[PDB]
């Protein structure tokens, strides 16, 4: 009476895949940086 | 298999990946089919649907963009298939008196003067004795005065009430 | 025509800047079931900074969100601060400035490219912000109209960026004529 | 456009079996058709597996 | 053979992600290398997907680690039993 009678106790979500989004945007940024660096370099070379 | 926000962000990412592939591929004047905006949107869509390509980036920047889009596609498509399988696999699998006696949050009662109350009262099994203690002590009185009263009480208690009765009446009700 | 491209680019830039600013300002991001103010539960605006009560004992009361109660701590930090949405607004502003300076102090032809890079980057920042927000909230609901204003800001900004790059390409084709 | 009727049937069959294409529509309308067939194929094959 | 080191890395990455090729080795030896990388990719990606499907379907430190703190009632049979004990633990 005083022990047993008193017992009282799916769809992936961004949270599950957020990392892959972070990696994607990071890569997009790296790509833009590489392109801009190539452009600046080839621009200086166009001076001479 | 995938949440609503995941689909939304997949579309936003597709637009972004395409625009960046176009920018890195065509912005420089020292690079004057190749990836124009239309061809770049096509490359990205085809990559997500894992349906192969007709062209692929040839420059370092283009290949970085392509690589991350490929990785993203692999993880997302694999996860779609895996979660779909989990849905279908699991689908292929409280429901007894003991589970009712254990749950005191849910209220259960019987007809006031009837073989059910007498059977619980004169019972000697532990489960039925625990149920009898609960009913004899469960205030307010779980007991009703009529079968239809218990039917309505269950149909009007947000599933917080259960009714114990003979199977013939349940068979008639479930059939009506 | 070439003359209309600048108008489309400029009006788009202005629209994107305005939409993103309004979204960062307004409070209709998430129609949740929360507490209007502490010391039980009702529908709440829950914008980016302040969560405000609606349909309640005192509808209309708005309070500041208690962002805090190690990776989780860093996410809380990036979400409490809205570095990503705010950065999106800053970038869009600079892009607009470049478009404007396209005419005055003309013939530089790199200022247009700068406008495009700024618009595209604002887009990427906007998406990272959205992902951080959605990830931070969890751990029913609905997304308000400011959240969709943010999304429309991202789409318009990417389009204005594509137009900018197209203009830069055409200017160098003319220069190489 | 190398998309006569025979080539069109081959493009479709191949797309469904998740194999290569060897040709891809280049026009706007052809691309719309291809995109929807690609999505259809992804959902149906993922479901089979 | 358009496979320089950059193009070789692109071919391999694209094969692991089960994506487009755009160039395929033509020699016998290039084709051996490609075949084994293809088989490796099939087994590893199939197993990634299968194990994700499983994941998505299915201490004594007290003394065995002091970081966790443990105590007893001040005046009780428990404190006396520990104080009068002689066993290692």
């Amino acid at each position: 009476k005083w022990w047993y009678d008193k017992g009282e106790c799916s769809a992936l979500s961004l949270s599950n895949v957020a990392g892959v989004f972070y990696i994607l945007v990071g890569g997009l940024g790296l790509a833009m940086l590489v392109a801009l660096i190539e452009f600046c370099y080839k621009s200086r070379a166009e001076a001479k | 298999p995938l949440a609503y926000e995941i689909w939304m962000c997949i579309v936003f990412a597709y637009i972004g990946v395409s625009v960046v592939l176009f920018l890195v591929s065509r912005f420089s004047p020292y690079e004057w089919n190749e990836f124009g905006i239309f061809n770049s949107l096509w490359f990205s869509l085809g990559a997500f649907m894992r349906q192969g390509c007709d062209i692929s980036p040839r420059s370092l920047s283009g290949r970085i963009v392509g690589g991350v889009w490929w990785f993203f596609t692999l993880i997302i498509i694999s996860s779609y298939t895996a979660n779909l399988a989990a849905f279908l696999t699991v689908e292929r699998m409280i429901e007894s008196a003991e589970d009712l006696s254990k749950q005191t949050e849910i209220a259960y009662g019987t007809l006031d003067s009837g073989s059910t109350k007498e059977f619980f009262r004169r019972s000697k099994i532990a489960v039925f004795d625990k149920m009898w203690t609960y009913m004899r002590s469960a205030e307010p009185s779980v007991f009703v005065r009529t079968t239809a009263e218990g039917v309505a009480r269950v149909r009007k208690s947000k599933g917080k009430y259960a009714y114990l009765l003979e199977s013939t009446m349940n068979e008639y009700i479930e059939q009506r | 025509d070439r003359g209309v491209q600048m108008l489309l680019t400029t009006v788009g830039a202005f629209a994107a800047f305005s939409l993103m600013t309004i979204a960062v300002g307004t409070d209709y991001w998430l129609y949740s079931r929360g507490v209007c103010k502490t010391k039980e539960e009702v529908m709440t605006h829950s914008g980016l900074w302040r969560t405000c009560c609606l349909e309640g004992n005192f509808k209309g009361l708005c309070k500041q969100i208690d962002h805090f109660p190690t990776a989780e701590y860093f996410l809380r930090a990036v979400r409490a601060s809205s570095i990503f949405p705010i950065l999106s607004v800053i970038l869009l502003f600079m892009g607009g400035l470049c478009i404007a300076a396209s005419e005055f102090y003309k013939t530089r032809h790199n200022i247009i490219l700068s406008a495009g890079i700024f618009f595209v980057s604002a887009g990427l920042s906007n998406i990272i912000g959205i992902i951080v927000y959605i990830s931070a909230n969890a751990g029913s609901y609905s997304y308000g109209w400011s959240f969709y204003f943010g999304a429309l800001s991202f789409i318009i900004a990417e389009m204005v960026g594509v137009l900018a790059v197209h203009m830069f390409i055409d200017r160098h084709k003319q220069l190489r004529a």
